[PDB]
């Protein structure tokens, strides 16, 4: 039940989201830690494999 | 002076020799087009040879220009 | 912060409507046009605007730019808009996409 | 104008259809075939085959071997021994088979089996590259 | 096409012999603001507006000049 | 000196110290060549 | 007289070529937003396409130069296009600038190709399957070609833009000298000028892309 | 004149090898069925 | 701002310092880019006007060479 | 040929070295491409049913 209330809080955070047309790439990276660029494996522009670019 | 005059003439003449490099790159890139149109899976590799081919054609062209300047300035 | 939905109402791509409305009270509507034709007649008359090869190259490049705009303006405009809406729709797919996930959990 | 007949020993993909362009990986190079093409006949090597319909959509099959034949009447017959649609395959199995065949190659020594191995390698390379 | 003349008939017209008094009154207002130096109350926006319509009339003078020499680009002689 | 090194020298450092070293050497060579040229004139 | 468009411009005694060189990047605004206006949209799209089409071939060490190369292919391109504006001074027409773009780049590339991988670096001077009786000259030819390539880059760009602008200007002068003679001939020369202008736009873009591609391939070779 | 023909093969063998390669790279969903539809039972005498 | 003031002290009131002129230029750049470029549904004019001003500035320094090819003499 | 005028070379070299290596490289560095949104509809560390 602790885990459940935690999931609940998380989904609630995801519910209150900034309309996307006002969101900065930082706010996006916050709302989805996946979209954040790996500044370690690719510390140089564009910090990601050109293939998936 | 007649010397300066002949320098100009010989410069133009030695410059003529760049037509060979012109036609050479023409042929090389034409062949690259054909070879890629035939076996496109090898594109990358083919391109390599092309550059090398080009790199030698311009080579000879350079020599011409060389004498050109080596007559226009050094002599 | 959002973006305004429109620009500044430039006329002919060279002059904005601000100047036009600003001249509007005194000399009406053709005031600006008469100012332009005056100033150009002056520049080409008093040798301020010399006429040379540069003038014909200018005519050529301006003609090319204007024809290029009038031809491929809508295409690039709508292509930009398509890119934007595509990005937006994908982002919306992501919004409420993680929601259903945690919902199941 | 183009009467296409794409077939496999067990399945008929197209038959007398009307497409605009079919791209085949002939053993002597890839080439395209549109209407009124010069009459020819060729054998295939493992590769994609993209069939362009009149509307513009493209069907991307994969054929391991076979025979293409375009005739005077713009009638194309493409018979393929194993004609799989690209989805029924995977990259990992292809790459693993490629490694196995390369290893057997660097291990083998006899011209007959060496050529067999190299053929397998060719098929698998064409596989991996054609998929993705 | 023709609306050009339609607006001309209002703003491009040889001024009537009946309106010069209003012009000379505007002139004396201007010269009075010049004498008193009251133009300093004039904010720069309308001052610029006036200067620009002044350059407008100046251009009318130059186009009269070029039509008076029958030559568009400089002096033919 | 502030917001200058913060908005200019901050991002470029990994390039200015490791990626572009040979570039700096080539810059030195080009500068020496240009100086030799401007000398013999 | 005829090369008035290539003399280093000065205004009020000040070397205004610096402003002209600095101006192009002012046409590439950036934004930390997520959805933005049309200009930045298309420009980010173009940078993406160019990066993909250029860097893809390189290994993990080459792509570190990515930020460099893309920037290059933008700078040059913009400059070239800004040249085609009337009375504009095109700084790529100057041999100085192109030399300073080439010698450092190709220089550092050969430098890093020599520092590490020195064995194969000196081995690239010799193709793989060369028979013996013709070994020596095959070295010296590669030496000359390599040691001159930056000159080729710089001049190929410099004189190309030069000849482009010079010929456009000459045909313009011709149209001028045909203004008072046959009007249909004036129209024909004008149309030739239009076609040449279109070709010059294309040559601007292509010369930018080719300078970039050549430097990129040298990098690839020395990596 | 391909390499395998220089080695002494035949296009039937080439085709068998290629078909087998495509059948093995087939997903296990379709692999057994496709292999069945191409299994050889004939025996030489 | 100007278009509102009519006193000359305003001239000496501004910041005629390096940071001051840098900030004024940045302010102008942002005002322009925000009224004509940084708006969705934008046009091409937001850049054609800049190219026009650029042509003008070029013709400026080119005038010193172009004044020698005048057609007339006066 | 004005290109050969070696007097005015540095006034061409310097601003290019500034705008090609510092300004443009920065205006690029500001242009970032975030990874695509990948809502994972499979991530649940549920221990074995307690048992």
């Amino acid at each position: 039940k602790a885990r459940i209330v935690e999931y609940e809080k998380e989904m609630e955070k995801m519910k209150n989201l900034i309309p996307f047309d006002q969101m900065t790439i930082e706010d996006l990276n916050e709302a989805f830690p996946e979209t954040k660029l790996d500044k370690k494996k690719y510390p140089y522009w564009p910090h990601q494999p050109i293939e998936n670019l | 002076d007649i010397d300066t005059a002949a320098k100009f003439i010989g410069a133009g003449a030695a410059t003529v020799g760049v037509a060979g490099s012109g036609a050479g790159i023409g042929t090389v890139f034409g062949s690259l087009i054909i070879g890629y149109a035939r076996n496109p899976s090898l594109k990358q590799q083919l391109f390599s040879y092309a550059i090398l081919g080009f790199a030698l054609s311009e080579a000879m062209g350079l020599f011409c220009l060389m004498v050109a300047f080596l007559i226009l300035f050094a002599m | 912060p959002p973006l305004p939905e429109y620009g500044g109402k430039v006329r002919y791509g060279l002059i904005p409507e601000e100047f036009f409305q600003f001249l509007y009270p005194k000399t009406g509507v053709t005031g600006p046009y008469v100012l332009g034709t005056g100033l150009i007649l002056y520049a080409l008359s008093k040798e301020i605007y010399v006429i040379s090869a540069e003038t014909f190259t200018a005519l050529s490049v301006l003609g090319v730019m204007v024809y290029g705009i009038k031809k491929y303006g809508p295409f690039v405009a709508d292509f930009a808009d398509k890119l934007n809406e595509q990005k937006l729709a994908q982002l919306e797919e992501a919004k409420q996409a993680s929601i259903q996930h945690i919902q199941n959990a | 104008q183009m009467s296409f007949t794409f077939a496999s020993p067990t399945q008929v993909f197209f038959n007398g259809a009307n497409v605009r362009q079919v791209d085949v990986p002939t053993l002597t190079g890839a080439f395209g075939i549109l209407a009124a093409h010069v009459p020819t006949l060729q054998v295939l090597r493992p590769g994609l085959v993209v069939v362009h319909a009149e509307d513009g959509t493209t069907s991307k099959y994969f054929v391991s071997s076979g025979s293409i034949a375009v005739n005077a009447d713009s009638s194309v017959q493409l018979l393929a021994e194993e004609a799989v649609t690209l989805d029924m395959l995977d990259l990992g199995a292809a790459k693993a088979n490629l490694e196995k065949a390369q290893a057997e190659l660097v291990g083998t020594a006899d011209e007959a089996t060496r050529a067999e191995i190299q053929i397998r390698i060719e098929a698998n390379e064409a596989l991996v590259k054609a998929l993705e | 096409l023709a609306t050009f003349w339609y607006y001309a008939k209002v703003e491009l017209v040889p001024p009537t012999p009946a309106e010069i008094p209003r012009a000379i009154q505007s002139l004396k207002k201007i010269v009075n603001s010049a004498q008193t130096g009251s133009f300093k109350q004039l904010t720069v926006k309308e001052a610029v507006l006036n200067g620009l319509v002044a350059t407008e009339v100046l251009m009318w003078f130059y186009v009269g000049e070029i039509i008076g020499k029958r030559g568009i680009i400089g002096y033919d002689v | 000196l502030q917001s200058i090194i913060k908005n200019i020298w901050i991002p470029m450092k990994p390039y200015y110290t490791k990626v572009y070293q040979e570039i700096w050497i080539g810059m030195g060579l080009m500068g020496f060549i240009v100086y030799k040229i401007r000398a013999a004139d | 007289n005829l090369f008035a468009s290539f003399i280093a411009p000065t205004i009020l005694g000040l070397p205004a070529a610096v402003l002209i060189i600095l101006f192009p990047p002012l046409l590439i605004p950036t934004s930390k937003y997520l959805i933005n206006n049309r200009l930045i949209t298309t420009q980010q799209w173009l940078i993406k396409l160019t990066s993909k089409q250029m860097m893809t071939m390189h290994n993990t060490k080459g792509r570190t130069w990515s930020l460099m190369l893309v920037s290059l292919i933008i700078f040059i391109a913009t400059t070239n296009l800004l040249g085609l504006l009337p009375h504009s001074f095109t700084p790529t027409t100057q041999l100085s600038m192109n030399l300073a773009m080439a010698i450092p780049l190709w220089a550092g590339t050969v430098i890093m190709g020599f520092r590490s991988k020195i064995k194969n670096a000196l081995a690239h001077f010799l193709p793989q399957g060369t028979p013996t009786p013709l070994i020596p000259m095959l070295v010296i030819i590669e030496t000359i070609s390599l040691l001159i390539q930056p000159m080729a880059l710089a001049v190929r760009l410099t004189a190309n833009i030069t000849a482009g602008h010079l010929l456009m200007h000459l045909i313009g002068s011709a149209t001028l000298a045909m203004s008072t003679i046959n009007l249909p001939s004036t129209l024909i020369i004008f149309t030739i000028l239009i076609l040449l202008t279109i070709l010059e736009i294309a040559v601007a873009l292509i010369q930018a892309y080719v300078f970039t591609l050549l430097v990129s391939l040298y990098l690839h070779d020395n990596t | 004149v391909a390499y395998w023909r220089q080695a002494g093969l035949s296009y039937i063998r080439y085709s068998q090898i290629c078909a087998k390669a495509v059948r093995d790279a087939l997903k296990t969903e379709f692999k057994a069925n496709a292999e069945k539809t191409s299994g050889s039972n004939v025996k030489i005498v | 701002e100007v278009k509102l003031g009519e006193l000359p002290s305003w001239i000496l009131m501004r910041d005629f310092s390096p940071s001051g002129i840098f900030g004024a230029f940045q302010r102008g750049y942002y005002r322009y880019y925000n009224k004509y470029i940084n708006v969705k549904k934008g046009s091409i004019s937001g850049i054609t006007m800049v190219l026009a001003c650029y042509v003008l500035f070029s013709y400026s320094f080119s005038y010193k060479h172009l004044k020698h090819e005048r057609l007339r003499k006066y | 040929m004005p290109q050969l005028n070696t007097t005015v070379w540095p006034t061409m070299i310097t601003p290019m070295l500034l705008t090609l290596f510092l300004i443009t490289q920065l205006k690029m560095l500001n242009t970032n491409y975030h990874l695509p949104p990948s809502p994972k509809p499979m991530k649940m560390k549920n221990y074995n049913k307690p048992w």
